[PDB]
């Protein structure tokens, strides 16, 4: 948990102390190539994500009549919409942070009355249906259903722009791993046979890193439970 | 006869008590196993494509 300045200043005085891109007192990053990390660091905290269910995410959704369609997007929100677009939005967020648009892959869905509604069942004719990976389609509306998502959610956007996001919020385990990753981008792109080969084992280091979290178990990724099958099969 | 005109008879007689277990007492953990045995033979079969 560390805001953005901290992140090019460990840069600075880490992997990219040797290159040109930083100072001259080895401080900061130049701001003409400010946004080109940025770009980078968005890239490696959507791959770690990926790998790692670190972060899990609900959201809350309204339906409404006439709309089988309810994409997660930040315009439908309540909060950081237009209300001269889109009338009423149908995602909440009255409390607590908004809505980052943060959706990757979706787990269970739970209506309001407290029951489980079945996602991606083609021979269920209660099931939920997803036509787009953040799209999320209701062939039902009800007048009061209001269903809620549970989903892996990867980090917010990071921007240097004003009242943009500039907090990173990462397991400190994982540093090493996004300073390899964005290394290895830098290096890549320089298109030389010295940088090439340096480039290559910031990859391989990047690789190496999250594997060692596996073995290790650091983000408690696995989940056990006990089972309910004994007594729902009537075993006894 | 100076009595209740009624009989019992037990089937398995309970000491110093009138009525008696059945054997359905006995066979109550037998045959719920022995049911969950079966329909997971059926279940193998019924949803293996064939």
């Amino acid at each position: 948990m560390y805001y953005i300045e901290e992140l090019f200043c460990r840069l600075a005085n880490g992997v990219l102390n040797n290159t040109g891109i930083v100072t001259d007192d080895r401080g900061d990053i130049e701001d003409d190539s400010k946004p080109f990390i940025i770009v980078a660091a968005n890239e490696a905290l959507t791959r770690l994500h990926g790998r790692f269910n670190m972060r899990n995410n609900n959201v809350v959704v309204e339906m409404q009549e006439g709309r089988t369609n309810y994409p997660l997007l930040a315009k439908y929100a309540v909060q950081s919409y237009d209300p001269n677009e889109v009338k009423c939005p149908f995602i909440m967020d009255l409390a607590g942070e908004k809505f980052a648009e943060d959706v990757i892959r979706i787990l269970e869905v739970y209506d309001d009355k407290g029951r489980r509604r079945p996602l991606n069942d083609r021979n269920n004719p209660c099931s939920l249906f997803t036509p787009r990976p953040n799209v999320l389609q209701n062939n039902a509306p009800k007048a009061w259903e209001v269903l809620n998502v549970m989903y892996q959610a990867k980090h917010p956007k990071l921007s240097t722009a004003e009242d943009g996001y500039n907090e990173i919020d990462i397991p400190d385990t994982l540093d090493p791993a996004l300073d390899a990753y964005i290394a290895y981008r830098y290096y890549t792109s320089l298109n030389t046979p010295e940088s090439s080969a340096k480039a290559a084992e910031y990859l391989s280091f990047y690789d190496s890193i999250c594997r060692e979290v596996v073995e290790y178990d650091l983000t408690s990724d696995t989940e056990v439970d006990t089972n309910t099958l004994f007594r729902k099969r009537g075993w006894r | 006869d100076g009595k209740l005109p009624f009989v019992l008879i037990p089937y398995m007689p309970v000491k110093r008590d009138m009525y008696g277990e059945p054997d359905a007492e006995l066979l109550g953990d037998n045959q719920a196993v022995l049911g969950a045995v079966m329909r997971g033979m059926i279940d193998l079969l019924g949803r293996s494509a064939n």
